[PDB]
Protein backbone atom coordinates (compact mmCIF):
# COMPACT_ATOMS: atom_id res chain seq x y z
CA UNK A 1 0.00 0.00 0.00
CA UNK A 2 1.19 3.26 -0.84
CA UNK A 3 2.73 5.76 1.52
CA UNK A 4 1.61 9.45 2.89
CA UNK A 5 2.65 11.58 -0.35
CA UNK A 6 0.83 14.72 -1.99
CA UNK A 7 -1.20 13.93 -5.27
CA UNK A 8 -3.08 16.39 -8.00
CA UNK A 9 -6.15 17.51 -7.47
CA UNK A 10 -8.19 20.36 -9.31
CA UNK A 11 -10.81 22.02 -8.53
CA UNK A 12 -13.63 22.82 -11.08
CA UNK A 13 -15.90 26.07 -9.09
CA UNK A 14 -18.81 24.85 -11.61
CA UNK A 15 -18.72 20.94 -10.49
CA UNK A 16 -19.10 21.69 -6.65
CA UNK A 17 -21.16 24.77 -7.46
CA UNK A 18 -19.30 27.29 -6.25
CA UNK A 19 -19.52 29.01 -9.64
CA UNK A 20 -22.80 30.46 -8.42
CA UNK A 21 -20.53 33.03 -6.10
CA UNK A 22 -16.76 32.67 -7.37
CA UNK A 23 -16.17 35.32 -10.29
CA UNK A 24 -12.45 34.30 -10.30
CA UNK A 25 -11.04 32.02 -10.88
CA UNK A 26 -12.81 29.08 -12.57
CA UNK A 27 -11.28 26.39 -10.75
CA UNK A 28 -7.92 26.33 -9.12
CA UNK A 29 -5.02 23.33 -8.08
CA UNK A 30 -5.69 22.38 -4.78
CA UNK A 31 -4.02 18.99 -4.37
CA UNK A 32 -4.70 16.55 -1.51
CA UNK A 33 -3.06 14.27 0.85
CA UNK A 34 -2.61 10.02 0.92
CA UNK A 35 -0.74 7.29 1.87
CA UNK A 36 -0.15 4.98 4.69
CA UNK A 37 2.26 6.72 7.39
CA UNK A 38 4.47 3.37 8.42
CA UNK A 39 6.91 2.80 11.11
CA UNK A 40 9.70 4.81 10.67
CA UNK A 41 7.96 8.63 10.15
CA UNK A 42 10.99 10.60 11.23
CA UNK A 43 11.76 10.23 7.02
CA UNK A 44 9.04 13.13 7.46
CA UNK A 45 10.29 16.29 8.86
CA UNK A 46 6.43 17.04 9.25
CA UNK A 47 5.59 14.37 11.61
CA UNK A 48 4.57 15.32 15.56
CA UNK A 49 5.47 13.47 18.19
CA UNK A 50 1.96 12.27 18.83
CA UNK A 51 1.99 10.94 15.11
CA UNK A 52 5.21 8.77 16.33
CA UNK A 53 3.89 7.23 19.26
CA UNK A 54 0.16 6.51 17.80
CA UNK A 55 2.46 4.93 14.92
CA UNK A 56 4.31 3.08 17.52
CA UNK A 57 1.42 2.13 19.51
CA UNK A 58 -0.44 1.11 16.32
CA UNK A 59 2.29 -1.76 15.56
CA UNK A 60 1.60 -3.11 19.14
CA UNK A 61 -2.28 -2.57 19.35
CA UNK A 62 -3.74 -2.69 16.04
CA UNK A 63 -7.49 -1.35 17.01
CA UNK A 64 -5.15 2.32 17.98
CA UNK A 65 -5.19 3.61 13.98
CA UNK A 66 -2.40 4.75 12.27
CA UNK A 67 -1.43 8.42 12.10
CA UNK A 68 -3.11 10.20 9.21
CA UNK A 69 -1.40 11.53 5.96
CA UNK A 70 -2.67 15.31 6.03
CA UNK A 71 -1.38 18.89 4.45
CA UNK A 72 1.33 20.36 7.02
CA UNK A 73 1.83 23.52 4.51
CA UNK A 74 -0.64 25.14 2.67
CA UNK A 75 -1.01 28.37 0.46
CA UNK A 76 -3.39 31.02 -0.06
CA UNK A 77 -5.58 31.91 -3.40
CA UNK A 78 -6.76 35.37 -4.45
CA UNK A 79 -10.59 34.61 -5.32
CA UNK A 80 -13.35 37.15 -7.22
CA UNK A 81 -16.73 37.53 -5.91
CA UNK A 82 -19.70 40.18 -6.01
CA UNK A 83 -20.60 42.89 -3.83
CA UNK A 84 -24.14 44.27 -2.76
CA UNK A 85 -24.64 46.68 -5.90
CA UNK A 86 -22.78 43.62 -7.89
CA UNK A 87 -19.49 44.87 -7.58
CA UNK A 88 -16.42 43.24 -7.85
CA UNK A 89 -14.14 42.19 -4.34
CA UNK A 90 -11.06 40.06 -4.22
CA UNK A 91 -10.55 38.29 -1.40
CA UNK A 92 -7.25 35.82 -0.44
CA UNK A 93 -8.63 33.04 0.79
CA UNK A 94 -5.89 30.52 3.18
CA UNK A 95 -4.93 27.39 3.76
CA UNK A 96 -6.57 26.63 -0.02
CA UNK A 97 -3.40 24.58 -1.34
CA UNK A 98 -1.72 21.46 -0.52
CA UNK A 99 2.12 22.56 -0.62
CA UNK A 100 3.20 19.73 1.27
CA UNK A 101 1.64 16.56 3.40
CA UNK A 102 2.86 14.53 6.86
CA UNK A 103 1.94 12.05 8.94
CA UNK A 104 -0.18 13.86 11.60
CA UNK B 1 -19.29 39.72 11.03
CA UNK B 2 -20.42 36.51 9.17
CA UNK B 3 -22.85 34.86 11.24
CA UNK B 4 -22.51 31.05 10.05
CA UNK B 5 -20.18 29.73 12.87
CA UNK B 6 -23.57 30.55 15.09
CA UNK B 7 -25.61 29.20 12.61
CA UNK B 8 -23.43 26.06 11.98
CA UNK B 9 -22.55 25.10 15.61
CA UNK B 10 -26.37 25.54 16.57
CA UNK B 11 -27.53 22.93 13.98
CA UNK B 12 -24.75 20.36 15.18
CA UNK B 13 -26.86 20.08 18.50
CA UNK B 14 -30.24 19.31 16.99
CA UNK B 15 -28.69 16.83 14.01
CA UNK B 16 -26.87 15.19 15.35
CA UNK B 17 -28.71 15.06 17.98
CA UNK B 18 -31.74 13.45 18.41
CA UNK B 19 -34.62 10.62 9.75
CA UNK B 20 -37.25 12.37 8.89
CA UNK B 21 -36.34 12.02 12.74
CA UNK B 22 -39.25 14.01 13.19
CA UNK B 23 -37.90 16.66 11.13
CA UNK B 24 -36.37 18.76 8.80
CA UNK B 25 -36.99 21.75 11.16
CA UNK B 26 -33.91 21.34 11.93
CA UNK B 27 -32.64 22.30 8.25
CA UNK B 28 -35.55 24.34 7.59
CA UNK B 29 -34.36 26.83 10.37
CA UNK B 30 -30.52 26.23 9.62
CA UNK B 31 -31.52 27.59 6.08
CA UNK B 32 -33.28 30.37 7.27
CA UNK B 33 -30.14 31.31 9.34
CA UNK B 34 -28.07 31.43 6.36
CA UNK B 35 -30.69 33.12 4.67
CA UNK B 36 -30.41 35.75 7.28
CA UNK B 37 -26.40 36.34 7.59
CA UNK B 38 -26.48 36.12 3.80
CA UNK B 39 -25.40 40.00 3.40
CA UNK B 40 -23.01 39.56 6.21
CA UNK B 41 -21.42 36.34 4.20
CA UNK B 42 -21.23 37.01 0.61
CA UNK B 43 -17.00 35.95 0.91
CA UNK B 44 -17.15 33.22 3.23
CA UNK B 45 -16.20 30.03 2.26
CA UNK B 46 -17.84 27.83 5.20
CA UNK B 47 -21.53 30.24 4.58
CA UNK B 48 -21.06 29.02 0.84
CA UNK B 49 -20.65 25.33 1.88
CA UNK B 50 -23.25 25.45 4.40
CA UNK B 51 -26.20 27.03 2.06
CA UNK B 52 -24.35 24.02 -0.43
CA UNK B 53 -24.53 21.19 2.09
CA UNK B 54 -28.05 22.24 3.44
CA UNK B 55 -29.67 22.03 -0.28
CA UNK B 56 -28.16 18.76 -0.38
CA UNK B 57 -29.74 17.35 2.31
CA UNK B 58 -32.95 18.46 2.05
CA UNK B 59 -33.01 16.40 -1.25
CA UNK B 60 -32.20 13.48 0.27
CA UNK B 61 -34.46 13.60 3.13
CA UNK B 62 -37.09 14.63 0.81
CA UNK B 63 -38.23 17.55 3.31
CA UNK B 64 -41.35 20.03 1.28
CA UNK C 1 -24.23 5.59 10.95
CA UNK C 2 -20.45 6.16 11.14
CA UNK C 3 -18.74 8.26 14.11
CA UNK C 4 -17.83 11.88 13.82
CA UNK C 5 -14.09 13.46 14.34
CA UNK C 6 -13.62 13.17 17.84
CA UNK C 7 -10.52 12.90 20.85
CA UNK C 8 -10.61 9.23 21.93
CA UNK C 9 -8.53 8.03 25.10
CA UNK C 10 -5.43 6.17 25.02
CA UNK C 11 -2.47 5.34 27.48
CA UNK C 12 0.53 4.42 26.33
CA UNK C 13 2.85 2.46 28.22
CA UNK C 14 6.21 2.62 27.52
CA UNK C 15 7.39 -0.92 28.33
CA UNK C 16 4.31 -2.36 26.03
CA UNK C 17 6.52 -0.35 23.14
CA UNK C 18 9.82 -0.76 24.85
CA UNK C 19 10.46 2.60 25.31
CA UNK C 20 10.71 1.70 29.13
CA UNK C 21 15.08 0.87 27.89
CA UNK C 22 15.44 4.66 27.48
CA UNK C 23 12.39 6.41 29.57
CA UNK C 24 12.88 6.24 33.42
CA UNK C 25 9.95 8.39 34.55
CA UNK C 26 7.25 8.51 33.41
CA UNK C 27 6.01 4.16 33.29
CA UNK C 28 3.80 5.61 30.44
CA UNK C 29 0.87 8.50 29.87
CA UNK C 30 -2.42 9.78 28.38
CA UNK C 31 -1.53 10.81 24.68
CA UNK C 32 -4.87 10.56 22.85
CA UNK C 33 -5.74 10.44 19.78
CA UNK C 34 -7.93 11.22 16.89
CA UNK C 35 -10.86 9.74 14.96
CA UNK C 36 -13.68 9.71 13.10
CA UNK C 37 -15.88 11.44 9.98
CA UNK C 38 -15.12 14.19 8.78
CA UNK C 39 -19.12 15.50 7.43
CA UNK C 40 -20.37 18.14 6.39
CA UNK C 41 -20.12 20.92 8.44
CA UNK C 42 -16.53 21.74 9.27
CA UNK C 43 -15.39 24.99 9.96
CA UNK C 44 -14.74 25.96 13.64
CA UNK C 45 -17.33 23.77 15.51
CA UNK C 46 -15.42 20.12 13.84
CA UNK C 47 -12.22 23.09 13.26
CA UNK C 48 -11.36 22.64 9.83
CA UNK C 49 -8.57 24.46 7.12
CA UNK C 50 -10.32 25.71 3.68
CA UNK C 51 -8.65 23.04 2.22
CA UNK C 52 -10.46 20.47 4.41
CA UNK C 53 -13.49 22.15 3.57
CA UNK C 54 -12.85 22.78 -0.23
CA UNK C 55 -11.74 18.56 -0.14
CA UNK C 56 -15.21 17.58 1.79
CA UNK C 57 -16.74 19.36 -1.05
CA UNK C 58 -15.04 17.99 -3.82
CA UNK C 59 -15.42 14.25 -2.53
CA UNK C 60 -19.18 15.04 -2.27
CA UNK C 61 -19.41 15.14 -5.91
CA UNK C 62 -16.32 12.98 -6.73
CA UNK C 63 -16.27 9.93 -4.68
CA UNK C 64 -12.52 8.80 -5.07
CA UNK C 65 -11.50 12.56 -3.59
CA UNK C 66 -11.20 11.17 0.05
CA UNK C 67 -13.02 12.86 3.06
CA UNK C 68 -10.66 15.41 5.17
CA UNK C 69 -9.15 13.84 7.93
CA UNK C 70 -9.91 13.81 11.82
CA UNK C 71 -6.39 14.80 13.38
CA UNK C 72 -4.84 17.05 16.54
CA UNK C 73 -5.33 20.34 16.02
CA UNK C 74 -3.95 21.14 19.61
CA UNK C 75 -1.72 19.47 21.03
CA UNK C 76 0.25 19.43 24.59
CA UNK C 77 3.69 18.74 26.10
CA UNK C 78 4.89 16.21 28.46
CA UNK C 79 8.47 16.41 30.51
CA UNK C 80 10.05 12.79 30.60
CA UNK C 81 13.18 11.30 32.28
CA UNK C 82 16.55 9.98 30.80
CA UNK C 83 19.77 8.78 31.63
CA UNK C 84 22.43 10.40 29.61
CA UNK C 85 26.12 8.88 29.16
CA UNK C 86 27.15 10.01 32.67
CA UNK C 87 24.01 7.65 33.87
CA UNK C 88 22.47 10.77 35.55
CA UNK C 89 18.36 11.41 35.32
CA UNK C 90 18.21 14.00 32.75
CA UNK C 91 14.33 16.31 32.52
CA UNK C 92 13.19 16.68 29.12
CA UNK C 93 9.97 18.14 27.67
CA UNK C 94 8.45 16.74 24.71
CA UNK C 95 6.32 18.69 22.98
CA UNK C 96 3.07 17.62 20.69
CA UNK C 97 2.76 14.56 23.13
CA UNK C 98 -0.36 14.53 24.10
CA UNK C 99 -3.99 15.55 21.49
CA UNK C 100 -5.94 18.24 23.47
CA UNK C 101 -8.32 18.64 20.49
CA UNK C 102 -9.42 17.10 17.31
CA UNK C 103 -10.36 18.81 13.90
CA UNK C 104 -10.59 18.15 10.17
CA UNK C 105 -7.39 18.73 7.86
Amino acid sequence: KSSCKRHPLYVDFSDVGWNDWIVAPPGYHAFYCHGECPFPLADHLNSTNHAIVQTLVNSVNSKIPKACCVPTELSAISMLYLDENEKVVLKNYQDMVVEGCGCR
Amino acid sequence: PCKILKCNSEFWSATSGSDTPEFCAALRSYALCTRRTARTCRGDLAYHSAVHGIEDLMSQHNCS
